[PDB]
Formats: C-alpha cells, sequence, structure tokens
C-alpha cells in the first residue's frame, strides 16, 4: 500500500 | 567551575565503558552511574536555553511558519488532551482515508540537515556522528536550538520541555521494575546516555571541529538527556531525496498526533515531496485525530516513546531461549535452525494476543525438544517447504510426543519467570486501585503488571496444549 510507511517514533540503537 | 565538570565527566566516562556487569549486578551498577550524573546534573543549570512563557503559546508560531512552507494547516487545532499531552484536533469533519496532513521535505530536520549545519565540520570528524543518526539528529536539535535565528526555531520552541522517558525517571521509580524483564533495557539507555554525555562533552570542549558549535559555551547533562529523548520519542525514517536510501528525521507538525490501535496511515510521498498522513479513521469536528505510531511493545513506548499504552494489541514480552552445547545432541539441532533461518541463542517473544508464541518460536521449541531420530528424520528431508514453513505451523506437529515436551517446558519457564517477579498480579492491581502515584510510577507499575498479565497467559495457553496433545496420545487405540 504505502511505498514508505513512517512509523512514529521507531525504535532505533542507542549503543554507540 | 568548568575543570570540575570535565573532571567528573572523564570520571563518568570511564565508568560507562566498563563492559557488561554479570547476573544480578544490573541493578547495583545503575546506583553507582546515577550517583555521578546526579551529582554533575545538581552542579549545572538546567536547560541551557529555556523559553519564557507557556507551551501553547508558541503554537500559532509553530501554525504559521508551517503553512508558509507548504505544509497542510486546516482543519486541525493544537489542543491540551490532559495525559496524552497537547495533540491535534478536528475542526471540521475528516473522514477515513482523508489527505488532511502534509509536511514538505523542507520542514524537516535529517541527518542531511544536520550535515549541511553548524555540526556539520565536527560531524565529518566524529566517528560516533558518522555511524549514529540518531544521535546525529540529537546534536543538531541541540545546535538549532542554542541558535538565535535557526530555521526550525517555531518547531523547537513548541517541543515539551520534558519527557516521561526512564531517563527522567526517580530512583525508586526505576526501584518499581527490580525482577522485570523490561529493565534491563532501562540501564542499557541510562548507561548509553550517560556514556554518550561525557564522551560529546569531551570532544565539544577540546575538538578544534567543535570550537564554532553553540554548545561549547554551555552543553549539560540535562540539555542531552533533553535532545536524545526528543529523538527518541519523535523520530522517523524516511527515504532520502532521491529514494535510494533512508534516513531518519523529526517531522514538524506531523509529529503532534498521539497514539491509538490501528494501521500506520502516514507514507512518505517521493514524488511530492512530503510525508502525507490519510485519517486513520472518521474524526467528527471537535475530536482528538489520532494515528497509530507502529507495533511497538509496551516496553519500547514505556522507554522510547515515553507512555504506557493502554490495551496495546501488540503488547509482548521478550524471552531468552537457546540450545545448549551441553546438549548431546546440539550439533544437530544447530543444523535444524540453521536451515530454518534460527539462531541457535536468540530473544523471542510471548503475545498478549493470541497465539501467545510465533511460528519462530514455536519452530525453535520443537526443534529443542526433538528426539535424536526426529532430528535425523528432518535433516534428511529435503523438502522446501518443510525448512521453517511447516515446522513452526501449529496443524503440523513433529509428533504428539513432541509436543507434549515442548508445552510442558513452555508452560513450565513462563511460570519460573512468573515467581523471579517482586509483586504479583493483585498486589499490583492493589498498589494501583489504593496508592496515590506520580505519572512516572504509574506507568512503571502497569509495565510490571502487564509483563505478568502475558507470562500468565502464556502459561495457561502452554498447558491446555499440553492437556490436549497428552489427551490424543491417551484416545489413541493400542
Ligand atoms: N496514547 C497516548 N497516551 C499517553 N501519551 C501519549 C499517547 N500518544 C502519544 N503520547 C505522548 O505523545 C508523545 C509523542 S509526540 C505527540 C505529541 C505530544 N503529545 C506533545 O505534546 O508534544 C509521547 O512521547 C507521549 O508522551
Amino acid at each position: 500500500t504505502l511505498k514508505y510507511p513512517i512509523e512514529a517514533g521507531i525504535v532505533t540503537n542507542w549503543d554507540d | 567551575s568548568p575543570k570540575e565538570i570535565l573532571n567528573l565527566t572523564s570520571e563518568l566516562l570511564q565508568k560507562c565503558s566498563s563492559p557488561a556487569p554479570g547476573p544480578g549486578k544490573e541493578w547495583e551498577e545503575y546506583v553507582q552511574i546515577r550517583t555521578l550524573v546526579e551529582k554533575i546534573r545538581k552542579k549545572q543549570k538546567g536547560l541551557s536555553v529555556t523559553f519564557d512563557g507557556k507551551r501553547e503559546d508558541y503554537f500559532p508560531d509553530l501554525m504559521k511558519w508551517a503553512s508558509e512552507n507548504g505544509a497542510s494547516v486546516e482543519g486541525f487545532e493544537m489542543v491540551n488532551f490532559k495525559e496524552e499531552g497537547f495533540g491535534l484536533r478536528a475542526t471540521r469533519d475528516i473522514k477515513a482515508e482523508e489527505l488532511f496532513l502534509w509536511v514538505p521535505r523542507k520542514l524537516l530536520m535529517t541527518v542531511e540537515s544536520a550535515k549541511n549545519s553548524v555540526l556539520g565540520p565536527l560531524y565529518s570528524q566524529d566517528r560516533i556522528l558518522q555511524a549514529m543518526g540518531n544521535i546525529a539528529l540529537a546534536f543538531h536539535l541541540l545546535c538549532e536550538r542554542a541558535s538565535p535565528n535557526s530555521f526550525w526555531q517555531p518547531y523547537i520552541q513548541t517541543l515539551p520541555s520534558e519527557y516521561d522517558t526512564p531517563l527522567y525517571f526517580e530512583e525508586d521509580e526505576v526501584r518499581y521494575l527490580q525482577s522485570t524483564q523490561a529493565i534491563h533495557d532501562v540501564f542499557s539507555q541510562y548507561k548509553n546516555t550517560a556514556r554518550q554525555y561525557a564522551y560529546f562533552y569531551k570532544v565539544i570542549q577540546t575538538h578544534p571541529h567543535a570550537n564554532k558549535l553553540p554548545l561549547k559555551d554551555s552543553f549539560t547533562y540535562e540539555d542531552y538527556r533533553w535532545a536524545v529523548s526528543s529523538v527518541m520519542t519523535r523520530q522517523n525514517q524516511i527515504p532520502t531525496e532521491d529514494g535510494s536510501r533512508v534516513t531518519l528525521a523529526l517531522i514538524p507538525l506531523w509529529d503532534m498526533c498521539n497514539h491509538t490501535n490501528g494501521l500506520i496511515t502516514t507514507g512518505y510521498n517521493l514524488e511530492d515531496d512530503r510525508c502525507e498522513c490519510v485519517a486513520l479513521q472518521d474524526f467528527r469536528a471537535g475530536e482528538q485525530i489520532y494515528i497509530f505510531y507502529g507495533t511497538r511493545s509496551n516496553a519500547e513506548f514505556v522507554i522510547h516513546s515515553g507512555f504506557f499504552f493502554d490495551n496495546n494489541s501488540h503488547d509482548r514480552v521478550k524471552i531468552k531461549l537457546g540450545v545448549s552445547k551441553s546438549d548431546r545432541l546440539y550439533a544437530m539441532k544447530a543444523e535444524v535452525l540453521a536451515r530454518a533461518g534460527i539462531p541457535t541463542s536468540s530473544v523471542f517473544a510471548l503475545h498478549f494476543t493470541e497465539p501467545p508464541i510465533s511460528a519462530q518460536l514455536l519452530a525453535f521449541l520443537r526443534v529443542f525438544c526433538m528426539t535424536e531420530e526426529e532430528l535425523k528424520e528432518h535433516l534428511l528431508g529435503d523438502s522446501a517447504i518443510d525448512r521453517i514453513f511447516t515446522l513452526g505451523n501449529s496443524e503440523f506437529p513433529v509428533s504428539w510426543d513432541n509436543e507434549v515436551k515442548l508445552w510442558t517446558f513452555l508452560e513450565d519457564r513462563a511460570s519460573l519467570l512468573l515467581k523471579t517477579y517482586k509483586t504479583t498480579i493483585e498486589e499490583d492491581k492493589s498498589v494501583l486501585k489504593n496508592h496515590d502515584l506520580s505519572v512516572r510510577a504509574k506507568m512503571a507499575i502497569k509495565l510490571r503488571l502487564g509483563e505478568k498479565e502475558i507470562l500468565e497467559k502464556a502459561v495457561k495457553s502452554a498447558a491446555v496444549n499440553r492437556e490436549y496433545y497428552r489427551q490424543q496420545m491417551e484416545e489413541k487405540a493400542p
């Protein structure tokens, strides 16, 4: 459906 | 004393760069780190930049700025919604699937605009900034916040001044989460944030490519806690301008929408170069407009979004399972799992919504409980459908014996996890019912209660499946 769905506040890795 | 802060942050950097401590050492390490972070924080004067007046006073300027740069400002207005914070309220009836909100790329704060900003020189030299797009976005936000005439000033001045991510929890609010699964990710967040603050405070104060940063003057722990919390609660993945890759971004105006259950109805329109949001449902005039953020767990909503979402249909709890190398059948089980695409040891989830276990977990449990003969027969087969597709399907057991073994294991393991919690389900409900609790305390107690409700559902589901396959074996004629 959506070619580029946007997840609000998508979880990312913060372990540098 | 700037030289004292530099010495305290050097000490903080070293502490938060130690290896992970063993089992049962995590809480005391967190307390060790909180002690030093708080001593630094109480020696500093909060956020380096503050805005006089009320948060709502700045929303008109946000709407005007958004409108002048091509965004939608018609049909909704910014309103305070009590414990959900501010949000959008429809001014007129909005039909489901109607396009009502759009935000051109020029309004966004991205890793790309970070690169072309005053942070650019330091970005090109710092290894962490180049690797961590979310950290780069946090410093982009801090740099523009400290800039008097930033293009994004109308957006930054309407952002919250604090959040309910666990970074803001008091010690005893985190203590409510002792013996939960979620607390380990809380520990990690605190240690990561403290390490990053100490590292970058040293860099900003010493690196020559940071000499012109607006943060060399003032850069407090509260600044960095605010920046990373802003990013983790609001950041998004979007395609790059050509669409060949993806990037992280803050999306003004649209990110004022609060969350409800549903499906994602926001997507990037590359042809018109703008984010676009269609109505998740019919919203009548005067009703709050909600979107669906994503299929995240309540641990993720608490830790990364700073709220607990009641009746989260996607809620789940993490469980770690693996084959032991002490298992005399380790090699065969590892080979079957590899064929299935499953690691020998990994983190699975137990789900609130039926079924409590995914196809991946069911497949793992079946292989873990296979006899030597079942493993040999499985490896001898070569139908592509049998690598994983049937192996994870409830209606295609290896054997009724295998089912009884795996459900017995899962029942016992979920029961074991329940026994390790410091409180029971009804003790939690009594706290929530009879105690006056802060917002953050309620989030913590609801979170630990939710974990146990999922585990008890898994216990009962494993038990009824164990009983069912035991019955099928008993009813089989001799
Ligand atoms: N269903 C919900 N219940 C409680 N808080 C919610 C919520 N949905 C979103 N939020 C809040 O909104 C934040 C995401 S940004 C959404 C706008 C925000 N309410 C604001 O005033 O700026 C989250 O971090 C959380 O604090």
